[PDB]
Formats: structure tokens, C-alpha cells, sequence
């Protein structure tokens, strides 16, 4: 960008430049896989906390 | 007229200036001078030298 405003800097009428960076990116989690013939609650994910006594 | 500059983003002095040429008129008028030079003919025809030349 050259003749852009930006964050209220106008580019072109103080010589600056700026660099946009941007991308797309989506995110998808398989959770409740089948088990049989009735629908089944799951995760792959499981988690582990630290100890919170003192 | 051109001007020094600083490279601020965001104070007065990193910002260039803008200016102006200009452009204006001046006039031709045709204006008319003239004279009647008026002669008898008969004095006209009297005198030794063409007073219509003269």
C-alpha cells in the first residue's frame, strides 16, 4: 500500500508505505463418531490441569 | 514553492504540503482613431500645388 489511509496515516502525503498481510483459514473437529446403531457423544480431545493445591 | 520535510507519522511536521499554480489574462482592444480633413473645390482647383495629396 502506497496511497492508502491506514490506522488514520494518510500513505501517499507523508512518503510512507504500509505491508497488509492477510489470510483465510477455517478449523473443523469429527467428534461424535459412530459407535453402532444409536448416536454416540465423544471427543478425540482429552486435557490435563495442573494441580491447583497449596 | 518546494519545502524540508520530517518522516513523522503522526505529527505536523512529517506531512507534505499542498500548493497552487495560477494562470491570468491580459487584453488586445482594438480601438479606432481618425480625422476629416474637408476642402473646397474650388479653392482646390485655384491653387498651384494637389492639396488632395497634401
Amino acid at each position: 500500500l502506497d496511497q492508502a489511509t491506514v490506522g488514520g496515516i494518510n500513505l501517499a502525503e507523508r512518503d510512507m508505505v504500509a505491508l497488509r498481510f492477510c489470510g483465510r483459514f477455517a478449523y473443523a473437529l469429527g467428534d461424535n463418531i459412530a459407535q453402532g446403531r444409536v448416536a454416540a457423544e465423544n471427543s478425540p480431545v482429552a486435557v490435563i490441569t495442573p494441580y491447583a493445591g497449596s | 514553492h518546494a519545502k524540508w520535510v520530517g518522516e513523522s507519522a503522526t505529527a505536523p511536521e512529517g506531512v507534505k504540503p499542498t500548493a497552487k499554480a495560477t494562470w491570468a489574462n491580459k487584453t488586445l482592444v482594438a480601438e479606432e482613431l481618425a480625422v476629416i480633413l474637408p476642402i473646397h473645390e474650388n479653392v482646390l482647383a485655384d491653387a498651384t500645388e494637389d492639396l488632395l495629396a497634401e
